[PDB]
RNA sequence: CUAGAGUACGGUAGAGGGUGGUGGAAUUUCCUGUGUAGCGGUGAAAUGCGUAGAUAUAGGAAGGAACACCAGUGGCGAAGGCGACCACCUGGACUGAUACUGACACUGAGGUGCGAAAGCGUGGGGAGCAAACAGGAUUAGAUACCCUGGUAGUCCACGCCGUAAACGAUGUCGACUAGCCGUUGGGAUCCUUGAGAUCUUAGUGGCGCAGCUAACGCGAUAAGUCGACCGCCUGGGGAGU
């Protein structure tokens, strides 16, 4: 199966980082997470582990081609920009980088403050 | 939004354009609800830290 | 003194009742993302800054100006 | 802690004409028994020349650089969480790490005729099947599980 | 008689009220495609959720409440309070010119009103959050902090209750007393190009001389110098019982 000019989605929480390679149609091709690379704890939240899972998604994406990538970065956590430098390391032409961030204008109220 | 030409240039044009827009400190203040009295402490302490900064700099401007 | 002249962008002229129609004016006062600028950056007088914020919120309602880069 | 520490130097080996071997000789001496330890280091030097035709300095030159490591951990605690950080070993330090690992595994070799214990250690590390080489590479494997803590809370 | 007080006339500024209407971002539940092994959480874990196809990701539908940026020692209101946009009714303040009424004023025991939030009654409505509660963890012990869930409530209409660190810990009203730097709104004068200038009222801030104060500290928005009326205090517990 052959598709080109895919879209890379990056979801970065405070505890885990999930990377997914899709098409313009919004269909899953390859997903890879920080916990699947075998860190599982305080090591899980590091921006180093957002490079291990980033390239591993970039290796099952060459099953279908995808010589062009379009990056949407989403999340507050660390490894927010370290994952982009681990994309063209596999040899992918990155066209444009775009922030997507859910910001409520007023929104529902968040949980209470820790003590 | 950052388009592209080496790659290290477009990174620093993106790390900076996100911060110069915002939406990184605002996310960090969505994870605990402040009661409106505690939001009147930011309005109180920051107004003191601005009017005192206009006067402490005048000692440097002597 | 760029923050000084933009105070005179409304006070030197007799353009006191601004409208939500001159988009060539309003695009000078909107950032690249979509959010509205402060008044210590333009340096406009606070009579007009309040009057400037209404003409944004009406022009935003008529789909003449976006909100965010999402839509 | 005002920085004080100057440098003292020992470089003397007249009967062979060497410099690394004299510093290695000091890691074998116990309680100032220098003349005892001198004939054991030469006693394990000639057995290599008995074993291999090459000059046994170069066997010792090769056996250092397969026991000498590259990176190692450093448990710098943040003050509320015990972390470990893989750090680059300074080039001056990395000589003495091999020579100190080499002697301590010679003493648990468990042979007879003590100079034969150190003889077998310098033969293995030109190949890699020594216990010092196995102790070298295992600490190398500890750094990559630690590699997540390289810069971040480090 | 017109200096207090009130009226008539222009003119600005405002999250001041009440009654409807309409938005966009985000959260959740549901539907559908792709796709396949974990997600979530934490000093670290566990309870929990997962191939009976989750998280992710795209499309759609329904519904509820809050209103980023502007936004500020900034405004308005008698105080509590009040931030999306528009219509709809509707109160008061500022500022200028000018005429009129000619002391019509001040305070106020009793009495009358408006009273945050939690709570209470009948009816709606149920997104998130979350006392009570349940489980995991920590712990000599942990009902607690931390974690996963979760009900009354928070929301609306009508009625009730009347207290708060209801705070400027300072009753309302009137008159005099060196200055300087800010800021909201409004007229001035002024050479005019001003990033103008100075003066004057109505607010709202930072320093400061006399003066007062046990001291700290206030200092034309007095705790300074003086008037008019009211409320209240008399060692600590016992007891605002
Ligand atoms: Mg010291
Ligand atoms: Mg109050
Ligand atoms: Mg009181």
């Amino acid at each position: 199966k052959t598709v080109v000019d895919g879209i890379a989605h990056i979801h970065a929480s405070f505890n885990n980082t999930i990377v997914t390679i899709t098409d313009r149609q919004g269909n899953a091709l390859s997903w890879a997470t920080s916990g699947g690379s075998g860190f599982r704890g305080s090591r899980k939240s590091t921006p180093f582990a957002a490079q291990v899972a980033a390239e591993r998604a970039g290796q099952a994406a060459l099953e279908y081609g995808l010589k062009n990538l379009d990056v949407n970065v989403k999340g507050p956590g660390p490894g927010r920009e370290s994952a982009v430098r681990a994309l063209n390391a596999c040899g992918y032409k990155i066209a444009s980088i775009t922030d997507v961030t859910p910001i409520p204008h007023n929104g529902c109220r968040p949980p209470k403050k820790r003590r | 939004k950052v388009k592209e030409e080496p790659f290290d240039v477009a990174l620093r044009r993106f790390k900076r354009s996100c911060e110069k827009a915002g939406a990184l400190a605002e996310v960090r203040s969505r994870e605990f609800y402040e009661k409106p009295t505690a939001e009147r402490k930011r309005k109180a302490a920051a107004a003191v830290k601005r009017h005192a900064k206009k006067v402490q700099r005048e000692q440097r401007r002597r | 003194f760029f923050r000084r002249r933009r105070f005179c962008r409304f006070t030197a002229e007799g353009v006191k009742e601004i409208d939500y129609k001159d988009l060539n004016t309003l695009k000078a006062y909107v950032s690249e993302t979509g959010k509205i600028v402060p008044s210590r950056i333009t340096g406009t007088k606070a009579k007009y800054q309040r009057q400037l914020a209404t003409a944004i919120k009406r022009a935003r309602y008529l789909a003449l100006l976006p909100y965010t880069d999402s839509h | 802690r005002r920085r004080v520490a100057a440098k003292r130097e020992v470089l003397a080996d007249p009967k062979y004409g060497s410099q690394i071997l004299a510093k290695f000789m000091n890691h074998v001496m116990e309680s100032g028994k220098k003349a005892v330890a001198e004939r054991i280091v030469y006693g394990a030097l000639d057995k290599v020349k008995e074993r291999g035709k090459a000059d046994p300095l170069e066997t010792f030159e090769k056996a250092l650089d397969a026991i000498a490591p590259l990176v190692e951990v450093k448990s710098r605690r943040v003050g509320g969480a015990t972390y470990q950080v893989p750090v680059e070993v300074r080039p001056s330090r990395r000589n003495a790490l091999a020579m100190r690992w080499l002697v301590d595994f010679a003493r648990k070799r468990g042979e007879k005729s003590m100079a034969l214990r150190l003889a077998g250690e310098l033969l293995d590390a030109a190949e890699g099947k020594g216990a010092a080489v196995k102790k070298r590479e295992d600490v190398h494997r500890m750094a990559e599980a630690n590699k997540a803590f390289s810069h971040y809370r480090f």
